[PDB]
C-alpha cells in the first residue's frame, strides 16, 4: 500500500556535534596548509546532505567520503566528549 | 506544504536506489539495506496522513 506523507518542518542540523568536529578539524588542517584538509571538508559536504541522527562514527560509515580513519576519529572523540 | 506518496523503494532497481541515496550523502549499500535507509529517510523527514 502506498505512504502518503506531508514534509516535516525545515529541521536543525541532526548531527550537531559532527560538524562542529569535522569544521575545527577541516580549520585546524587549513590554517596550517595540511593534505588531509580536503577529508574534512568532503566529509562535511556529505554530512550536511544527510538528514539522520548517526549514533557512532561507526554509523557514518555509510556516508560518501567517512572512511575508515575519519570514522574512528569520531567514535573516539565521542568518548572524549561523554567521558568528560 | 503539498501531499507526497512515498516512493515504493522495495521494487526499485539497485542503480535507482543508489542515486537516491545519493542525495542524502550516503554511498551504495547492499540493497535491503537501501531500501531499509530510502524508507527511514523518508519517515523522519514526512509525516504520514
Amino acid at each position: 500500500p502506498v505512504r502518503l506523507g506531508r514534509k516535516r518542518p525545515l529541521p536543525a542540523c541532526p548531527n550537531p556535534l559532527f560538524v562542529r568536529w569535522l569544521t575545527e578539524w577541516r580549520d585546524e588542517a587549513t590554517r596550517s596548509r595540511h593534505r588531509t584538509r580536503f577529508v574534512f571538508q568532503k566529509a562535511l559536504r556529505s554530512l550536511r546532505r544527510y538528514p539522520l541522527p548517526l549514533r557512532s562514527g561507526k554509523e557514518a560509515k555509510i556516508l560518501q567520503h567517512f572512511g575508515d580513519g575519519l570514522c574512528r576519529m569520531l567514535d573516539e572523540r565521542l568518548q572524549r566528549h561523554r567521558t568528560s | 506544504v503539498p501531499i507526497t506518496p512515498m516512493p515504493q523503494y522495495s521494487i526499485m532497481e539497485t542503480p535507482v536506489l543508489k542515486k537516491e541515496l545519493d542525495r542524502f550523502g550516503v554511498r551504495p549499500l547492499p540493497k535491503r539495506q537501501m531500501v531499509l535507509k530510502l524508507k527511514e529517510i523518508f519517515q523522519y523527514t514526512h509525516q504520514t496522513l
